[PDB]
């Protein structure tokens, strides 16, 4: 049945961002980083 | 019951502490390191140290020595390594500790069994006299350890090396919710206020454990890999990066990992391939680890043959994020 649906918010990671990998069991930080320029490598 | 959750908040606060320092050096350079790698390495080094050189190390990794008896520390570390090495079935995760001693070298017996037991370290003998040879031997360990991701760890290698402690960690996972290659499309990335780079931008509309945390003034997205690994991305609000970096805490991370509420959003996450080469000697000093890279350093717990010290603290980490998962690798060289 066709019912009204919401307009999903758009999230673009097109600016400096930080992140980290975590291991669920221990909840210990495996790796961490900050991407400022993805073309620098 | 488990021991590691007794040190995890320490590693996590150590991770942010070290992060901040690295961010203060340059503000226009990509950062990427492995908290765990850098920590387990100095953890197993303190075993062979004494006095103020020993205490600085342990206290530098964020351990209030009075509240937690060194014995538990190494013990929780021995456990933490255990668990990390027994990964789920859909997710591979390896780490390894290696010892490179010179041939003549007589070690303090204890030291050896302690690391060989508490840090499941490997033990090797090299002729550092033959630099090139000994150098090449050590790089194959990290090369095989990280499955070819990190290959030129050590470049130069002092003719007089008494011993070398090496560590590595390899990670490869797959997203529960993959990305469709067809969608990956080139989009703009606003590096600077005046700099714009075109980056292949991955896309996918759907349910995401996303959410705007007003405390942080960031968009917090968590992504699960098939297995025991989640990836937390922080998209700071316009002009609040610095505010995000200063407000991170070990317990703020736990919150996000507990919550799971999904929500629909049209996400665009770029696919990257970045790396990090560092000489942590200076940054460690900012955190109180100095006596070791000094002439007062006490590495007596390692050998009585001569007074030692550390000349470097080289770390290298590589990260790959594409439409199917993430494979990062790190290596610590002491």
């Amino acid at each position: 049945e066709a019912i009204p649906r919401s307009i999903p918010p758009e999230v673009k990671f097109n600016k400096p961002f930080v992140f980290l990998m975590i291991e669920q069991n221990t909840k210990s930080p495996l790796f961490m980083g900050k991407v400022v320029n993805p073309t620098q490598k | 019951h488990p021991t590691f959750n007794k040190i995890t908040p320490n590693l996590a606060e150590f991770a942010f502490s070290l992060y901040r320092q690295l961010a203060h050096q340059s503000n226009s350079t990509n950062i990427f390191f492995s908290p765990v790698s850098i920590a387990t390495a100095f953890a197993m080094l303190s075993l062979g140290t004494k006095a103020d050189t020993h205490d600085e190390i342990l206290e530098g990794l964020n351990f209030n020595l009075t509240e937690i008896p060194e014995a538990q520390i190494h013990e929780g570390f021995q456990e933490l390594l255990r668990t990390l090495n027994q990964p789920d079935s859909q997710l591979q995760l390896t780490t390894g500790n290696g010892l490179f001693l010179s041939e003549g070298l007589k070690l303090v017996d204890k030291f050896l069994e302690d690391v060989k037991k508490l840090y499941h370290s490997e033990a090797f003998t090299v002729n550092f006299g033959d630099t090139e040879e000994a150098k090449k031997q050590i790089n194959d360990y990290v090369e095989k350890g990280t499955q070819g991701k990190i290959v030129d760890l050590v470049k130069e290698l002092d003719r007089d090396t008494v011993f070398a402690l090496v560590n590595y960690i390899f990670f490869k996972g797959k997203w529960e919710r993959p990305f469709e290659v067809k969608d990956t499309e080139e989009e703009d990335f606003h590096v600077d206020q005046v700099t714009t780079v075109k980056v292949p931008m991955m896309k996918r509309l759907g349910m995401f454990n996303i959410q705007h945390c007003k405390k942080l003034s960031s968009w917090v997205l968590l992504m699960k890999y098939l297995g025991n690994a989640t990836a937390i991305f922080f998209l700071p609000d316009e002009g609040k990066l610095q505010h995000l970096e200063n407000e991170l805490t070990h317990d703020i991370i736990t919150k996000f990992l507990e919550n799971e509420d999904r929500r629909s959003a049209s996400l665009h996450l770029p696919k990257l391939s970045i790396t990090g080469t560092y000489d942590l000697k200076s940054v460690l000093g900012q955190l109180g680890i100095t006596k070791v890279f000094s002439n007062g350093a006490d590495l007596s717990g390692v050998t009585e043959e001569a007074p030692l010290k550390l000349s470097k603290a080289v770390h290298k980490a590589v990260l790959t994020i594409d439409e199917k998962g993430t494979e990062a690798a790190g290596a610590m060289f002491l």
